[PDB]
């Protein structure tokens, strides 16, 4: 559709796409012992283990709210290691980061840990707000099958199904169903389905096969345009 | 709406009843003046004051916390 | 000593195993545990973990799973060194040997 | 076969304006019941060129819509009429949409084709639900350099005299005087011989055209009168980024001024990249340019054509409501208040759809 | 006829304006202040605004002087 | 034999956080300032007439 | 409370058109979310 024509988008004074350690003027350079006599540094070599424990203390201060959720605290994992692979699969050169891309990283997780011990962190409560409306889901469907009624979504497998025998008993010339025209037979019943929610199935119509519905309407008396004038 | 609207429907009840029921339906002025003062909801009902402190609030809020978390 | 299980409280239990044949037991049902690890029938005592899809990070679960089960308190330095299922049985060892000769439990 | 299905019949030429009948091919739909678009081809182009285009499983345009590849008078089957106004060959298209049965149509073009197109919903508006335009613009092309050589090409085929001229002379005057490939191609498939081998000429009524380009004034194709007016429904424009026939640079501004809702670049106006190739104004032959022009044809087909102007895409329908103007009703005691606007069926004047519902609604009542 | 739609448009648009001033100005001048000056020009603006307004002030206090 | 099959009982709810809110978010961002923003100023006056007011 | 209705026109069904009965009910639900923060703040203000 559209691309970037400049060539030189990518284009750094330290080289092509260099994020890891842009141009200065104050560069690094060396230090020799014999002519040194005092020095002052952060830098240490404790980088690696505090990425051990930082993840140890993220996964096992995250569970305490999974409430035992087995497939929680898989998925969670998943998540977490995601969010430690980052330096290791990056296109950006990690080992070559300007003053050690190792501790940069690791005084990075720890603040988010920080905010994991404290259960405010926004990735705890995305995860507690997605499964509990997956769990309300889950439970609907459960109330309606201890009740032997059909779920919505076994009524689709049924009706999809049954559509496949019908479309393969024709195609005798080719026996080749391909899964593009499997696909094009579930979408296609999806976007009346997806229609029908809005305006569910009144008669033999279908779901959303009334063209009154589409005709002139007006905001109820009990709700009116609350935000703007009407006229 | 709020609870303060609904102590205004209390209230206005029997008012409700008059305009709503009786003129809003006539022909004629007497309808004119019903359908015009009928009572319910509110077209265009929010406020805005309200909704200013609530932007301005958490706007300034947003601030507080940068320059608080030092 | 209670934990969450599937949203009901249940009390944990902790093992002592004090023999080299329940250890080599503990760690494969350990290991057979994890949702990362493949071809659990093929894993053996002299199973690289790196040869059943795991990497540093599965193997910090593993210890926190063990810290879980024995009760015990693992430092950041010897879990990068469990690669095989062979470390972990002579880990426990170490430890059950250290604290039945030094009456403590190892630097944590 | 059943895809595909062009009705046969045979030009005929016309004193009157108003008795002219548009022959093309019908490409019917996937599904039972779509709404119809209407295509304009090139001038002097062929109908089938775009069979390929809408006819693609990749793009998918028939799952949306059943296509009419119509051709305009003094071109391909249709029939023949000095005049070329584009208020008198609107009205053409009026009428095959009434022996047709069409409430109203979608309506396409490429090139001199988009005018046509765009002429139709300035002309009969309340008919159209959309205008789609590929590399044209409502503008006088004249003086474009573009429509000089077509100009010019058109010219020189009237020298030609197919009773004395063989076959092979024909050949060599197409080769030497037309340079460009596709236009030399295009002409050459417009010759047909007549039955009984009587002669052989052009599909398209070279007279006729010849002395609307020649004569260069107001009538001309190329030209864009201010009797057209303004289109006051949906309208997207599409176009290479180098393109002979719309330049970026000045040759937008028309849409604002002949159309009223045109918001403009990169909503109802795009631009696909591409080199600089006098070949681009084809794009159904490259498919750099066609995936992207039929992707926004797909787009304007399901979320923007057909839909009321005050709203913004096709999922407002149902729940947005438009501000009402007060003493727009008959009805004295009306509350006057916001509404959704009404959307009607494709050929609800044809069919007894909103008939039969009603007598549906009221069995559930 | 005339244009019967159009009637009591001002005294409309007036108490829109009174019910919220900020989004009857946001909304009206939104397609114009997609180009926005520079800095400076916003600056000049205020500045001899607030100028002109303290100005106003200052001739109101002295007429006050006049009074007294 | 598919059609025998069964469903297991689902946790019935996960935690609740007790200082998170859909109207008082506890972390911030552009983005609910964004939506405090255009409740304020309101939405899109839409103009239902052919020409512009002034 | 009831609101008396003057029938002057039908109400859109709200199977069909439910978006037009949501507005009313999402703004006490903002209203109740700062009560419980008034509630909560009993102590530090007193
Ligand atoms: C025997 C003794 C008798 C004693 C009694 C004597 C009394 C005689 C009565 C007989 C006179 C009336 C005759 C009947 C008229 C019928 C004509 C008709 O059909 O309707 C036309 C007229 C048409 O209006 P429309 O078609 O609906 O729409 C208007 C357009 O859309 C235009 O609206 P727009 O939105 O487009 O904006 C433009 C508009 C508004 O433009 C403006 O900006 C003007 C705004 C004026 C008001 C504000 C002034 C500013 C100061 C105040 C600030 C307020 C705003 C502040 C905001 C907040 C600030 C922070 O322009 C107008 O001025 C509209 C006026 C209506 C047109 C008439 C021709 C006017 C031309 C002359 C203009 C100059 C005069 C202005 C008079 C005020 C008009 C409202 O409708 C009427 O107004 C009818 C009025 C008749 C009412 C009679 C009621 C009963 C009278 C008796 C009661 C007792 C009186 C006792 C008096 C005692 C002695 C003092
Ligand atoms: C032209 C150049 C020169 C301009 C000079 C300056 C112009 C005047 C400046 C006035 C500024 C005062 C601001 C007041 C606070 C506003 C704060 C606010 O958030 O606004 C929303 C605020 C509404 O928030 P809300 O309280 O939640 O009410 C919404 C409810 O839903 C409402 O429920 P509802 O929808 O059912 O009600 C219908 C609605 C629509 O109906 C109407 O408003 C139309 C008819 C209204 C009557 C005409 C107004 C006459 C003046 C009012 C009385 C004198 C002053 C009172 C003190 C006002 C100052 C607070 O009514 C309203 O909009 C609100 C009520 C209007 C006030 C009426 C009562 C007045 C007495 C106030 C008693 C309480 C205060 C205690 C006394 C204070 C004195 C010690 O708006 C107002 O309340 C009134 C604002 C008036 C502004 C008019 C002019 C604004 C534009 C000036 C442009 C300046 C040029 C520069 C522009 C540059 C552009 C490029
Ligand atoms: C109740 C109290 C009543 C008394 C007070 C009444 C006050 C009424 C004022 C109401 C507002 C004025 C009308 C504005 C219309 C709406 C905005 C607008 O213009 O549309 C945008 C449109 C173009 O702007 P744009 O589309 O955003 O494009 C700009 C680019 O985005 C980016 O920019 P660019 O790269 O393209 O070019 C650079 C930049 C150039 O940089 C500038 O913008 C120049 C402005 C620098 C600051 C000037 C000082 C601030 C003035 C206000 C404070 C007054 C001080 C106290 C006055 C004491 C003496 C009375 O261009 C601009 O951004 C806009 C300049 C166009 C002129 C703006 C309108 C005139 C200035 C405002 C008039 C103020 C009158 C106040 C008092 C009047 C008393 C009768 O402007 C035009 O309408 C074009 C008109 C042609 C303007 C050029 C020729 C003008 C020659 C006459 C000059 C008159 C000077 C008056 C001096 C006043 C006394 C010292
Ligand atoms: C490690 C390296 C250094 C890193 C430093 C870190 C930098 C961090 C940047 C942080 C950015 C903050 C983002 C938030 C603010 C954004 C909102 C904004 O207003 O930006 C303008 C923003 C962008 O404007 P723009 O059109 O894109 O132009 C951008 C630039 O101006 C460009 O325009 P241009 O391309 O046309 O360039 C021409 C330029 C040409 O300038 C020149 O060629 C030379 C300038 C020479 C200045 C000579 C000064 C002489 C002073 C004499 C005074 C003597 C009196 C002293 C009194 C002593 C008493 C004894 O002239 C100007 O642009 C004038 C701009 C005014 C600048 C005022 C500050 C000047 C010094 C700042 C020093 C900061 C340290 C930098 C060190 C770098 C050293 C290498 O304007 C807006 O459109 C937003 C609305 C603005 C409404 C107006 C009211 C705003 C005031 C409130 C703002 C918010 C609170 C305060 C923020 C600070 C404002 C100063
Ligand atoms: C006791 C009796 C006393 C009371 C008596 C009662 C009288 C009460 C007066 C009320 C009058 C009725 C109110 C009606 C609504 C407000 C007036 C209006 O024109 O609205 C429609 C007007 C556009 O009409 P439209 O057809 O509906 O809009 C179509 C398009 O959407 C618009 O955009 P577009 O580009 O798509 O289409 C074209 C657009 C092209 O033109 C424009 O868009 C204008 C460009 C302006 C935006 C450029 C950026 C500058 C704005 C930045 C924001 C700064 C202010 C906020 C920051 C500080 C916070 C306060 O509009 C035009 O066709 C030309 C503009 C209209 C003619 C020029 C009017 C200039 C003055 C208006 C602004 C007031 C300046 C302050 C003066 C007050 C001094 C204190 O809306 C506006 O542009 C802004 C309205 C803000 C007005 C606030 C002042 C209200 C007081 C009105 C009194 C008359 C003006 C006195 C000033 C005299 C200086 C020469
Ligand atoms: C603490 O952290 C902070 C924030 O939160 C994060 C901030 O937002 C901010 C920014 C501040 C804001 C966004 C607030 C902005 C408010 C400003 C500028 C002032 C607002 C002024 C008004 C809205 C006008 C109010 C006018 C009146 C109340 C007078 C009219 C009402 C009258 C006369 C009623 C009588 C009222 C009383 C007797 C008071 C008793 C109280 C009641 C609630 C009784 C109510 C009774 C009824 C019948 C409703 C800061 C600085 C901050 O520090």
């Amino acid at each position: 559709g559209y691309k970037i024509r400049n060539k030189s988008i990518f284009w750094t004074r330290a080289g092509w796409k260099n994020n890891w350690h842009p141009k200065n003027f104050n560069a690094p350079r060396p230090s020799y012992g014999e002519f040194t006599m005092g020095i002052r540094c952060r830098n240490d070599h404790h980088s690696f283990l505090r990425y051990v424990q930082t993840y140890r203390n993220m996964s096992r201060h995250c569970k305490q709210y999974f409430l035992g959720d087995k497939q929680l605290e898989e998925t969670f994992i998943l998540g977490l290691r995601s969010l430690f692979l980052v330096p290791y699969d990056s296109q950006c050169l990690t080992d070559q980061i300007k003053h050690g891309g190792e501790r940069r990283f690791v005084d990075q997780l720890d603040r988010d840990f920080e905010l994991i011990s404290y259960n405010t962190h926004p990735y705890q409560l995305f995860t507690y707000t997605v499964r509990n409306e997956h769990l309300a889901w889950k439970n609907e469907q459960y109330e309606k099958i201890q009740k032997g009624e059909k779920t919505f979504e076994q009524e689709l497998l049924d009706y999809l199904d049954e559509q496949v025998l019908a479309e393969k008993a024709k195609l005798r010339d080719g026996q080749n169903f391909s899964i593009e025209r499997m696909t094009e037979i579930a979408l296609h019943v999806f976007r009346k389905a997806r229609a029908g929610k809005v305006r569910p199935a009144q008669d033999v119509r279908g779901p959303d096969g009334n063209v009154n519905d589409f005709l002139e309407q007006r905001r109820p008396f009990e709700h009116p345009n609350p935000t703007g004038v009407t006229h | 709406m709020n609870p303060i609207q609904k102590a205004w429907l209390k209230i206005l009840e029997p008012v409700s009843y008059v305009i709503n029921e009786k003129m809003a339906k006539r022909t004629g002025i007497i309808g004119k003046l019903g359908r015009f003062f009928a009572i319910g909801p509110r077209e265009y009902g929010v406020h805005p004051i309200n909704r200013m402190f609530i932007f301005m609030n958490r706007k300034y809020m947003a601030f507080q916390a940068v320059a608080l978390h030092r | 000593l209670t934990q969450y299980v599937e949203g009901q409280i249940v009390n944990r239990n902790q093992l002592t195993l004090k023999k080299q044949e329940d250890i080599e037991q503990y760690v494969l049902k350990l290991v057979r545990g994890y949702f990362r690890t493949t071809n659990k029938q093929g894993l053996n005592i002299n199973s690289v973990l790196q040869d059943h899809g795991l990497d540093e990070f599965d193997s910090i679960e593993l210890a926190m799973q063990v810290e879980e089960d024995l009760g015990y308190v693992i430092s950041a330095e010897t879990i990068p060194v469990l690669n095989k299922v062979k470390h972990f049985v002579n880990y426990i060892n170490h430890v059950e040997q250290f604290k039945a000769e030094n009456g403590k439990a190892p630097i944590a | 076969s059943r895809i595909i299905n062009h009705l046969r019949g045979d030009p005929v030429y016309q004193d009157n304006t108003k008795d002219v009948s548009l022959r093309g091919t019908f490409l019917r739909g996937k599904y039972d019941d779509l709404p119809t678009m209407i295509f304009f081809t090139e001038a002097c182009d062929l109908t089938a060129n775009w069979i390929p285009f809408f006819t693609n499983p990749q793009y998918d345009i028939l799952a949306h819509r059943n296509v009419w590849l119509l051709n305009p008078r003094n071109f391909g089957n249709s029939d023949r009429h000095p005049s070329f106004d584009l208020q008198e060959m609107s009205d053409d298209v009026m009428r095959f949409m009434y022996s047709q049965k069409i409430s109203m149509a979608t309506l396409g073009g490429h090139g001199i084709g988009g005018k046509i197109a765009l002429a139709v919903g300035c002309y009969h508006a309340e008919r159209v639900t959309g205008v789609f335009s590929i590399d044209s613009s409502p503008m006088d092309q004249r003086y474009h350099e573009a429509f000089k050589e077509f100009k010019g090409y058109v010219n020189a085929l009237t020298e030609i005299n197919f009773k004395t001229w063989s076959d092979k002379d024909v050949k060599v005057f197409l080769k030497e005087n037309i340079k460009d490939p596709k236009w030399r191609s295009i002409f050459t498939n417009n010759i047909s011989k007549n039955a009984k081998t009587q002669s052989d000429s052009f599909n398209f009524e070279i007279n006729y055209l010849n002395h609307n380009l020649n004569f260069n004034k107001a009538d001309s194709l190329g030209n864009w009168a201010v009797k057209n007016g303004i289109y006051t429904g949906r309208a997207h424009f599409i176009f290479p980024e180098y393109s002979r026939w719309v330049h970026l640079a000045t040759n937008t501004l028309p849409m604002h001024k002949v159309c009223a809702r045109v918001k403009g670049f990169g909503h109802d106006i795009f631009y696909v990249q591409g080199d600089e190739n006098p070949l681009n104004h084809w794009v159904y032959d490259f498919e750099n340019y066609a995936n992207v022009v039929a992707s926004k044809l797909n787009k304007f087909l399901h979320s923007y054509d057909g839909v009321h102007a005050l709203l913004k895409d096709r999922t407002e329908i149902g729940n947005f409501m438009i501000p009402d103007r007060i003493k727009s009703r008959n009805d004295s005691k009306h509350i006057y208040g916001d509404y959704s606007p009404a959307h009607l069926h494709h050929n609800w004047r044809f069919n007894h759809i909103y008939e039969k519902h009603d007598e549906l609604d009221k069995k559930l009542n | 006829f005339p244009d019967r739609g159009n009637k009591r448009r001002w005294f409309k648009n007036l108490f829109r304006l009174i019910k919220n001033p900020m989004g009857y100005i946001f909304w009206k001048t939104y397609k114009a202040r997609l180009a926005k000056p520079s800095l400076i020009v916003t600056s000049m603006f205020i500045g001899f605004t607030l100028g002109f307004i303290k100005l106003k002030a200052q001739s109101i206090a002295y007429s006050k002087k006049q009074y007294a | 034999k598919e059609n025998t099959g069964s469903m297991k009982k689902p946790m019935a709810k996960a935690y609740e956080h007790p200082y998170n809110s859909e109207h008082h978010p506890l972390n911030f961002s552009a983005v609910k300032i964004a939506e405090t923003f255009h409740d304020f100023i309101g939405p899109e006056q839409v103009s239902p007439h052919y020409e512009s007011f002034a | 409370p009831k609101i008396v209705n003057p029938q002057l026109w039908p109400n859109p069904n709200k199977l069909r058109f439910a978006d037009l009965y949501k507005y009313q009910g999402v703004e006490m639900k903002k209203i109740n979310d700062s009560i419980k923060n008034y509630k909560a703040a009993k102590f530090y203000i007193g």
